[PDB]
């Protein structure tokens, strides 16, 4: 439970960098973060988020699960599942054709976790307005930080205020394409997550945010890099993967050279490097939300992960 | 030609040089360590990662053939844009080994003006040479080629 | 033009100035010295380098897999030059430094043509910088 403790104070330096700058404190971005309190190197207590539901548990319970409720009709979450994992041991071209043909059948119903809970159309505005401002902030520093591994099961939202929380972050820095089954994409932006954000989708509410957030961690670049910098040569930050870890992830039935590499990737995604070329605030949002919703890289992802999700 | 010639040679290059990115070989290294139950896991991703590198190679060889061959196309469409032979030569040298690539510098490249090859030709003259002649070889088009060049404008 | 792609600095006695821009040369562009029509030109002359890095970029990486083109310096030219009474990774190494170059990087942040040209000519005239090269390259004149 350490590298969980570590990555929430990082998550309290952006909101602190967040809180300070006018642009962002009038939007209200904020990272939810839950405290963690490690007791030993093997087990350890942490806040309990109440009134918080898995993303997952409710879009795609067996029992009473969004998706179920709201398409009947459609494929079920179990026959997604199970069609992904067969063409898993497939060529790129045929899981590219399941996974459309899975899509085509399994249409979006997370917009409706706000209809139901929030009759008052004023309220409900509020909390959709501070669902997009949720997620769009989460991505872009969880794409600063490198953060992977961001399933169904992962992800929080808070039933009172709408606004997800991010668990189980201990792969962080780009440690997910190093996995057998590399994360080809910076944050979770499916389907369910940009249909609950209204009709304009990614479009307005969504995409300035995510420039200013940008632009907040781009402007505080030499705080951002010392910070991680600190974290990188901790002696018991065991943030590097292993085979062991890599394995556990993905079950189906010199450190000195790694840390410089991390940083000099962190240094050019502060810079707005991508590809080696300088690319605006606007033109690095732009390029992280289309390859966060391509559906090739979705295609190729881990059927764990929920990619159709 | 030029604008794809140019995004299929940037696709062409970014596939090049994630190859040679430190991250592809930290991810090889992860396989190589691992694999030093816990065989029948191993054993699968020993296949899963040939099989993503040969998708990876695949489409390398198509974005540079294209690129290659829009590059030819554009030199034989016109002459505002007669310094992207340089381009087109680079990524000749560097793949002589691809049967395609000789191919069409052979059947298409043949019909390029000779004069837009001499302000590179230092370059052309020093790859010559014997051991891999044949039909298709990059050392007989080139022979030909540079032999051709020196046709038009032995001065 | 045997040395170039910044192999003086590799030698014995670092060159320290991008080019010779001593008090001689400054003192014959008038009065106004290295301002002017000098530093207008060196940012127009800027401008069209970085207009045209995938240009430059390509031939230079054509020039460093020539084989016959020994641009790298060994111990016995080193000496000859200053004298008193893998291949690849190498290659690599310089088309990057070009590369930052063309694109303003010159200590890991982005500079602007007029940022880039001002901080040359201060290198070039820097009086530090010069006192450290070799004499033979006569700073002083
Ligand atoms: N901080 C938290 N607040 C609320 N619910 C939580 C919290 N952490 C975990 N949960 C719940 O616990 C479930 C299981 O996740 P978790 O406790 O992390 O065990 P886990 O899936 O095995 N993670 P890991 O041990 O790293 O493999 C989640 O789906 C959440 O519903
Ligand atoms: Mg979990």
């Amino acid at each position: 439970l350490r590298q969980d403790a570590v990555m929430q104070q990082v998550f309290q330096m952006c909101n602190t960098l967040l809180q300070r700058n006018t642009e962002t404190r009038k939007r209200k971005l904020t990272i939810c973060t839950y405290k963690v309190v490690p007791l030993s190197q093997r087990s350890g207590v942490l806040e309990w988020c109440t009134g918080t539901v898995p993303i997952g548990e409710f879009l795609v319970n067996n029992e009473d699960g969004a998706h179920k409720r709201y398409r009947p009709n459609d494929f079920s979450a179990f026959q997604c599942q199970k069609k992904m994992m067969e063409v898993q041991k497939k060529s790129f071209e045929e899981k590219y054709e399941v996974f459309m043909d899975v899509c085509q059948n399994f249409q979006p119903v997370f917009r409706y976790f706000c209809m139901e809970k929030f009759l008052d159309p004023a309220i409900w505005f509020e909390k959709r307005l501070a669902y997009t401002r949720s997620v769009a902030t989460s991505s872009i520093v969880g794409y600063i930080l490198g953060l992977g591994d961001r399933h169904v099961q992962n992800i929080l939202i808070n039933e009172q205020s709408a606004e997800l929380v991010h668990i189980d972050l201990g792969v962080a820095f780009e440690q997910g394409k190093i996995l057998p089954t590399p994360e080809t994409v910076p944050f979770r932006l499916t389907r369910d997550i940009v249909d609950g954000m209204g009709i304009t989708g990614v479009e307005g509410v969504f995409r300035r945010c995510c420039e200013k957030t940008m632009e907040v961690m781009r402007n505080s670049q030499e705080t951002l890099l010392t910070i991680v910098e600190v974290l990188l040569y901790d002696p018991l930050f065991d943030w590097t993967m292993n085979p062991l870890k890599a394995l556990y992830l993905a079950q189906r039935p010199s450190f000195n050279k790694v840390a410089e590499r991390v940083l000099m990737r962190l240094q050019e995604k502060l810079k707005g490097v991508e590809e080696g070329t300088v690319l605006s605030v606007g033109g690095q949002v732009n390029l992280l939300i289309q390859q966060a919703i391509d559906p090739k890289n979705l295609s190729r992802l881990f059927p764990g992960w929920k990619a159709w999700v | 030609f030029l604008s794809l010639a140019r995004f299929s040679d940037t696709q062409y290059q970014r596939i090049e040089n994630y190859m040679k990115s430190s991250e592809f070989e930290n991810k090889q290294a992860l396989l190589k360590r691992a694999k030093e139950r816990y065989t029948v896991k191993v054993q699968r991703e020993l296949e899963l990662d040939e099989l993503a590198l040969r998708a990876l190679k695949e489409d390398r060889k198509r974005f540079l053939c294209k690129a290659v061959e829009n590059y030819i196309n554009c030199l034989l469409s016109g002459e505002e844009h007669d310094m992207w032979v340089f381009r087109l030569c680079s990524l000749w040298l560097e793949n002589s080994g691809v049967s395609e690539v000789n191919g069409m510098m052979k059947r298409d490249g043949m019909k390029i003006p000779t004069y837009k090859f001499l302000p590179l030709m230092y370059q052309l003259a020093a790859r010559m040479g014997t051991k891999m002649m044949g039909g298709l070889g990059f050392h007989e088009v080139l022979n030909n080629l540079i032999s051709r060049i020196s046709m038009d404008h032995p001065h």
